[PDB]
């Protein structure tokens, strides 16, 4: 029977939806989630509850593939995905009660979504590559909900004018990788240092010999442990890297001992080279990415046209900081590496810290994406909700009625901010629409004002990518769940 | 404690109905500065600082989830 096998396909999503209904806003409410590893977390970030949901439902793990698709699409409001996926399949259920064949309801739900984008397009407020006032403006109020706001100002024209360096203003791709967010424990919040180029979080030799700097240097990764089980066969590995004139050697963390013994340590400072240790996988995917090299994994196959070139490379060390900088890369295959050393106070402080600037390095990539800023607080899903209901209203069929639903399952998103805001939920939504049929973005939940406003002069703005993706992604949601027909074991 | 606020319009009272405390010792209300029970500034400020941040933290938690 394939209708009780979609019965408990949109039951069991639902009760996903529930749970993170209550987490949407700054004033949202916490979840408690109890692991399985024996800790016990509460936290209101939304990828943070799925994450740690662990989802053993079959059905219910698409809706952690609808999370990380918009985290990995837009990379903000991923709590709203999944709530509007919640919304979309409760208005499916009354659709699947009415009699109507989940083909029929998905093929209207893909008509929806075309219509919907559109609508996004026409309410969207233009922004320019070169505005900085805007982007300035966007990002420190994306920052508006962090520890500290006020030194997040500072913090903006980190974000802005570091992405506007790697991305060409005709662009339509922005890669997050490549901006590498980097604490450091010391100085202020707003101190931060964009470099143009690959950091190294490691210095020159430990021991004593450590060159700290090199001129015209060559950049090799040996990631292989040396050690002895000795003086000829330590010292010959390392030689053979000046034979072919490295410079900087980076080495990757072993499992077993310290980078390297100090025979070949102190014979690499004999032979002028710089030895960088305590390389992690995830860097040198990074570093010797934008370096143009190609990583080795032993210290057997040395080879010369993995040599690498570099204009600075020095320590960079400031009350004790201890992280070096490599800059003037010129590779031809290479790209514009950003990194960023963030200061700050507590070690704590700092790591937080980073994290809510990789929030913001997300909005700014949204809005080289696709230009545009909408509306928060909802306004944009009140207006798209007005105007599919206007246009269901000359639509014929079957396909008018679906198209209805979808307008009522809009407003899951401007009830669910006016609940968590402790808004009479029927005076708000009713505010929301009034206000609508005489402004555009004039409109928005507003949590300082209490009551309906515009989010533009409250300096509350989203990239469009955001809610363009949001209803994109879920219509493929909403398509993949009422496609289950049934639920096998493989072995 | 109450006829603090309401003889204040004068500015002029027959007591000034403040730093009065309760004695745990003979238990009557007495006058504390001539009792001489003082307590810092800072931490009776700290005190309710930190119980807002107590009480907010669980009426926060709207939901459990033991996996």
């Amino acid at each position: 029977k394939p209708q009780e096998v979609r019965k408990a396909n949109i039951i069991a999503a639902r009760s996903v939806a529930d749970a993170i209904r209550t987490s949407l806003g700054p004033k949202g409410m916490d979840k408690m989630i109890k692991t399985s590893r024996g800790e016990i977390i509460i936290s209101n970030d939304g990828h943070t509850i799925l994450k740690q949901m662990a989802i053993l439902h079959p059905v219910a793990r698409m809706l952690v593939e609808v999370s990380a698709a918009q985290d990995s699409e837009a990379g903000d409001g991923t709590t709203s995905v999944v709530i509007l996926t919640g919304a979309l399949l409760g208005a499916a259920e009354r659709l699947l009660n009415k009699g109507i064949h989940p083909t029929i309801i998905a093929d209207s739900f893909q008509s929806a979504a075309k219509r919907s984008v559109d609508i996004l397009l026409e309410m969207c407020h233009k922004v320019s590559l070169s505005d900085r006032e805007q982007l300035v403006r966007a990002a420190s109020t994306s920052l508006s909900s962090k520890i500290v706001s006020q030194y997040s100002s500072f913090l903006a024209p980190l974000a802005v004018d570091s992405v506007l360096k790697i991305s060409d203003e005709n662009s339509k791709n922005v890669d997050l990788n490549d901006i590498r967010l980097v604490k450091k424990v010391g100085g202020t919040i707003d101190d931060t240092e964009m470099i143009d180029g690959v950091v190294l979080t490691q210095t020159a030799i430990k021991s004593a010999g450590g060159p700290t700097r090199k001129e015209k240097a060559k950049i090799g990764l040996i990631q292989f442990q040396i050690s002895p089980p000795e003086r000829a066969y330590l010292l010959n590995i390392c030689k053979k890297i000046k034979k072919a004139k490295c410079n900087v050697l980076l080495i990757q963390k072993s499992i077993l001992r310290d980078a390297v013994n100090d025979l070949a340590l102190h014979f690499l400072s004999k032979l002028n080279i710089m030895v960088v240790k305590d390389i992690e996988r995830e860097e040198i995917e990074f570093l010797s990415k934008g370096l143009g090299c190609k990583p080795i994994a032993d210290i057997e196959l040395f080879t010369e046209d993995r040599l690498g070139s570099a204009d600075l490379v020095e320590e960079i060390d400031s009350d004790g900081s201890k992280i070096v900088r490599v800059t003037g890369i010129r590779n031809n295959n290479a790209r514009p590496t950003v990194s960023v050393v963030i200061r700050g106070a507590n070690n704590m402080i700092i790591d937080e810290t980073e994290r809510s600037l990789h929030d913001a390095l997300c909005v700014i990539r949204c809005l080289v994406k696709e230009r545009g800023l909408i509306a928060g607080g909802g306004a944009p899903e009140i207006e798209i909700s007005r105007r599919l209901s206007k246009e269901a209203r000359s639509m014929e069929g079957v396909q008018a009625f679906i198209w209805q639903e979808f307008a009522s399952a809009l407003e899951v998103i401007p009830t669910t901010l006016a609940e968590n805001a402790g808004l009479n939920s029927i005076k708000v939504v009713t505010e929301l629409r009034s206000k609508h049929e005489n402004g555009e973005l004039n409109d928005g939940i507003s949590v300082r004002r209490s009551g309906t406003t515009n989010t533009y002069e409250e300096h509350i703005l989203q990239p469009v990518l955001v809610s363009t993706s949001a209803i994109t992604l879920a219509s493929e949601c909403v398509k993949s769940i009422l496609r289950i027909d049934d639920i096998a074991f493989s072995r | 404690h109450a006829a603090s606020q309401m003889a204040k319009p004068e500015d002029v009272k027959r007591r000034s109905y403040r730093n009065y405390g309760l004695d745990l010792i003979r238990g009557k209300i007495v006058d504390e500065i001539h009792a001489g029970v003082l307590e810092p500034t800072i931490s009776k400020v700290k005190s309710l600082k930190s119980a807002l941040e107590a009480c907010v933290a669980i009426l926060r938690i709207d939901t459990m989830i033991t996996v």
